[PDB]
């Protein structure tokens, strides 16, 4: 589940104190709850944040 | 491809308002019958149109959804000529920064270089990679460049020539989830190391 991972690397991001991969994960989380994006593009952004908070 | 182009968004660069650039890669293209079109990835609308700027194309909007690719055509009338699909987070250029100052402390035998971005005050792109480049002025293409993430570069005494002028000047690039490329460069800030 692509909403289960969002929920995930928005609790990470906070631990980490990276305020802008919180607001990242909660923005495409909310764009896809609104069907705004596809569930593809919100994939690919978590992809990104994930690899930003491996960093 | 006959109608090859490139593109830079600037985002927050107007208060929330963000901005695209596209340029023909090669110069002498004859723009006169070229239009461009920016359709998806938008908040409430399908398509915006470009103004044309004497040689760019330019839009200043809030209406970047910033998730999602776009894709950005070349017309002429109704008639598309070539498309790219561009993701505007991959092709952000910063602001470049600005108040650079050098000064050297003869406690430390060390040159503290700083320097302001606005993009400490943005939501979006607030984390940048710099590059502090100096040089002795008499040389041409012996550039030593440094890179660093905060907006302080302490540099030796001792890793400069003495009694010598330099010139130094810093540019960034987004280092995040936002990637893209090189800012403009800010002013030259000229100083003189120590005799000793």
């Amino acid at each position: 589940s692509v909403i289960e991972k969002l929920r995930k690397l928005e609790k990470q991001a906070r631990k980490q104190g990276d305020e802008v991969l919180v607001m990242l994960a909660r923005m495409v989380l909310e764009y896809l709850e609104k069907g705004w994006v596809s569930e593809e593009d919100a994939d690919e952004s978590a992809d990104r944040i994930e690899e930003v908070l491996k960093k | 491809d006959d109608y090859s182009f490139s593109c830079y968004s600037q985002l927050e660069v107007n208060g929330s308002q963000h901005s695209l650039t596209c340029a023909f890669e090669d110069p002498d293209v004859n723009i006169t019958n070229l239009e461009f079109e920016i359709c998806g990835a938008l908040v409430e609308v399908k398509c915006l149109n470009f103004r044309k700027l004497q040689e760019i194309y330019f839009i200043e909007t809030k209406k970047f959804l910033l998730i999602g690719k776009s894709n950005i055509c070349v017309k002429v009338g109704e008639k598309s000529l070539t498309c790219k699909k561009i993701d505007l987070t991959t092709i952000v250029k910063p602001e470049a920064p600005f108040d650079l100052s050098v000064v050297y402390r003869e406690g430390a035998n060390d040159f503290v270089v700083t320097f302001n971005t606005s993009h400490l005050q943005k939501k979006y792109v607030k984390v940048l990679m710099h590059d502090v480049a100096y040089r002795q002025e008499k040389d041409e293409n012996k550039w030593t460049h440094v890179n660093l993430s905060s907006t302080k570069l302490t540099l030796l005494q001792r890793k400069l020539q003495p009694a010598a002028m330099y010139e130094i000047k810093v540019r960034s690039i987004p280092d995040h989830y936002f990637k893209g490329f090189w800012s403009e460069w800010s002013p030259s800030y000229y100083f003189r190391t120590p005799e000793i």
